[PDB]
């Protein structure tokens, strides 16, 4: 085999035991760790035998539930100072004959234990700095310690990586091109012409461009959500506005857009006009589906499923047959706990904008339905399978966050939607009550007969359709 | 062949809610729970010697998606309205959830159960008497659970199914 | 459960393994030269009408990490062998990578592609023919790419997937 240092000078040499590390039954084929002590977890995070860069992500994403950032740094620095072995018998004999020792064993342990383990400690350091930098912003003593650690690493072996990490740390202290093969489609205009932001509305913007700008907007919002806003279920806790501002900004955009769809519908009192309005919205839903904007799809589906909109039977009697079919397909994505949606998501060709809600529910229940620790033989092991499960979720998310949309921003339409505020100065209950009342006004309950209302739109109600055009 | 019931859990977030449904579905005499897994919200049970299937929709964690609430509620026959006994706001929220359910189902009586949940060892701030009285005025059962210790979890779901049966 | 493919990107230091990978993943050109130790990336993509999950292991070219190589060639299903067309030495090193992979997996038929990167640079010092001749002796396709420019990038990775499929 190969000899390790003493467990009395190097804590990470303790033999594996069911009192310090438990493996998942199934198997690449590297072992999957079910539970372990922090010591054992950090040993495996930087094991000498095999690579597992996925383990590096899982660990750096979820470690704070069981070990503080300063403690982590201390233990990897400890892991990094591996003591060298004493010369062997062969070696001793040559030194007392005035020869140079072969140092075979020492040279092997350096190449097969020390070098891999130190390289993987530096790897944890690189990733921790590149992708989890917030630990350092919130604790500058921690950043000093890291900077010092990197800056005291001598040895030409580690020379290239030490310089690199130093540079990366410096970039992050003081602070993203995109390249497409193809060129984006032409921005499409309807009644509202470019620059005329005063006239922008649901019916006057081109429905194709409404879906696209909302999709750029919603994609950006999705891509900004960091795993720190997710781990610990912190978005549901008292300080959610502090810890999860991007996630909340995005959920909030979704709710505004849904409530805006509702408002547009129930505030169009004339039946024929309201039918045009509902119709256009389903058109926007269609372009959302084309763009794989699943958040956008659900925005529309939620609007249609809402209390004041669902009951408008006279309005939906008059929707074209093709559009009933579209709203039905879309609604069905959510049936059986989002079964068809999940199937569709895991089957499309990105870019896409997932629906973030599924993720929040799974992370939360995962954190809540598995124990922090496993007790074996009186000992307490960190329950790591729980942590790997949360990381698979944050991983899914991060994965859909990479691919950008090949679409042109139109700044004015972008501003228009960023500033959308359907509720005005009203609180959510009183605005929600208003919407439902307006719904009662425009189509009363049976058996009250259906009133008539005057038209409100001066411009044409004909949709220009959802098929892109193309001059040049 | 047997009856399938659609149960929907609603209530303020950030308290104990999720613990309820988890405690029912699982039976942590085997560790590792995974909500990722299909039909980890499906559970076959015998209530009053009549076997049935319980389909539990608990969207815990999506509370901030407040406009998706009508959509989720619409899917269900019976409702667990949950608050936390050590969080008065969540108790005061109960009225609005109920009013909202009445609205999407379009009925003055929808099979529902009020559930007061003990999620931690903090001082209780909603006494069981206030909760009972509120439940009485709504004309619905009141079940108090500590989902942490499995106490009262079955009582809450089974009572709710009884309500659906006696509508 | 969608088919998963474990790709590994190998080759001498500085040839642009990371630049190629991050271009594929993020449509972004990394202009800094930060030596990799071990990075991992996932990408869901539809190739030839089938949806698949790419698992891309990005490896260390620097000689100081040559001991950790065997460790990943075990897992890997297919290999991108990258040299730079303005680095004769990086071309010569390719033979060693190919031979190590063949050795570790113990097969002659291991799915791989020969990638000649940095083809946007005019200062070429490895000739297409020279590399093309090596490719055929290996029984593998030769693709010239630029991580700056996006040329060939998808063609290289997706060609590798096609090879792993037929294997
Ligand atoms: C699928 C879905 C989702 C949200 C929705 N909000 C409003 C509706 C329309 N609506 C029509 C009346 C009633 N459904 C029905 O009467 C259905 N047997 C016919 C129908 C199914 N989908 C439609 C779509 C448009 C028009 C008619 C239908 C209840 C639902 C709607 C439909
Ligand atoms: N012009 C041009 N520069 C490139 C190209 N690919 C990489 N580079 C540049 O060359 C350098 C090396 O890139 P890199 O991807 O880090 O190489 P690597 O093979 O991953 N190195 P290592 O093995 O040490 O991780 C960077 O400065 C990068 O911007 C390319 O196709 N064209
Ligand atoms: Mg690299």
């Amino acid at each position: 085999q190969m000899r390790l240092p003493s467990a009395d000078v190097y804590r990470f040499a303790e033999p594996d035991s069911e009192e310090n590390i438990i493996f998942e039954e199934n198997m690449a084929g590297i072992p999957i760790i079910k539970a372990g002590t922090v010591i054992k977890l950090i040993e495996r995070l930087t094991y000498h035998m095999y690579a597992d860069p996925n383990f590096v992500r899982t660990f750096l994403t979820t470690y704070r539930s069981f070990c503080k950032p300063q403690e982590l740094l201390s233990l990897i620095i400890e892991r990094f100072e591996i003591p060298e072995p004493e010369p062997t018998e062969a070696d001793r004999i040559a030194i007392e004959n005035g020869d140079q020792p072969l140092s075979a064993e020492l040279k092997r342990f350096r190449k097969e234990y020390i070098q891999p383990v130190q390289l993987r400690v530096l790897n944890v350091c690189r990733h921790w700095v590149e992708h989890h930098f917030y630990d350092f912003e919130r604790d500058a003593y921690l950043l000093q310690r890291m900077e010092e650690f990197i800056g005291t690493v001598r040895g030409k072996a580690m020379k290239k990586w030490v310089e690199s990490i130093t540079k990366i740390i410096q970039r992050k202290k003081i602070a993203h091109n995109i390249t497409f093969q193809s060129s984006p489609p032409t921005v499409e205009w309807h009644i509202s012409r470019p620059g005329h932001i005063e006239t922008f509305d649901l019916l006057t913007l081109h429905p194709i461009e409404i879906a696209r700008q909302l999709t750029l907007l919603e994609s950006d919002l999705y891509r900004a959500v960091q795993p720190s806003e997710l781990v610990g279920s912190v978005w549901t806790k008292e300080d959610k506005e502090i810890n999860s501002p991007n996630l909340l900004k995005m959920i909030r955009h979704t709710t505004n857009l849904t409530l805006w769809f509702e408002k547009c519908i129930v505030e169009t009192e004339n039946l024929e006009e309201r039918v045009a309005v509902v119709s256009r919205i389903i058109e926007i839903l269609q372009v959302f589906q084309e763009l794989n904007n699943f958040n956008g799809v659900l925005e529309v589906v939620s609007a249609m499923n809402s209390s004041p909109v669902y009951r408008l039977d006279h309005t939906f009697e008059q929707i074209p047959s093709r559009q009933k079919k579209i709203l039905e397909e879309a609604h069905e994505l959510s049936e059986d706990h989002y079964k068809k949606y999940l199937a569709k998501l895991r089957s499309i060709n990105p870019p896409c904008v997932p629906f973030f809600g599924i993720y929040l529910t799974n992370i939360l229940k995962t954190e809540e339905g598995n124990p922090e620790v496993l007790k074996r033989h009186g000992k307490e092991l960190i329950n790591f399978s729980k942590r790997r499960k949360v990381a698979e979720i944050t991983g899914e998310i991060q994965q859909y966050q990479n691919q950008p949309y090949c679409l042109r921003v139109e700044s004015d339409i972008k501003r228009f939607f960023e500033n959308l505020n359907p509720m005005g100065n009203s609180m959510e209950k009183e605005f929600t009550d208003y919407l439902f009342n307006k719904s009662l006004e425009i189509e009363p309950r049976n058996p009250k007969p259906l009133p008539r209302f005057p038209k409100k739109y001066s411009y044409p109600l004909k949709s220009p359709g959802v098929r892109p055009s193309n001059p040049r | 062949g047997m009856t399938e019931y659609k149960l929907v859990v609603v209530g303020a977030g950030g308290v104990g809610k999720s613990a309820l449904t988890i405690q029912l579905i699982q039976n942590h005499f085997v560790d590792e729970y995974d909500p990722t897994i299909e039909d980890s919200y499906r559970k076959q049970v015998v209530i009053d010697g009549e076997t049935c299937l319980l389909d539990i929709l608990d969207t815990a964690g999506q509370e901030e998606y407040s406009a998706m609430r009508d959509q989720y509620m619409r899917t269900g026959e019976g409702f667990l309205c949950v608050f936390a006994i050590n969080n008065t706001k969540s108790f005061e929220d109960i009225h609005q959830y109920r009013e909202q359910i009445k609205r999407v189902k379009d009925s003055d009586d929808v099979p529902m159960v009020l559930v007061g949940n003990k999620c931690d060892l903090a001082a209780r701030t909603v006494e069981s008497r206030q909760a009972q009285d509120l439940a009485r005025s709504y004309g619905i059962p009141y079940i108090e659970t500590s989902a942490k210790t499995r106490q009262g979890v079955e009582d809450a779901f089974y009572t709710l199914v009884r309500e659906i049966r006696q509508h």
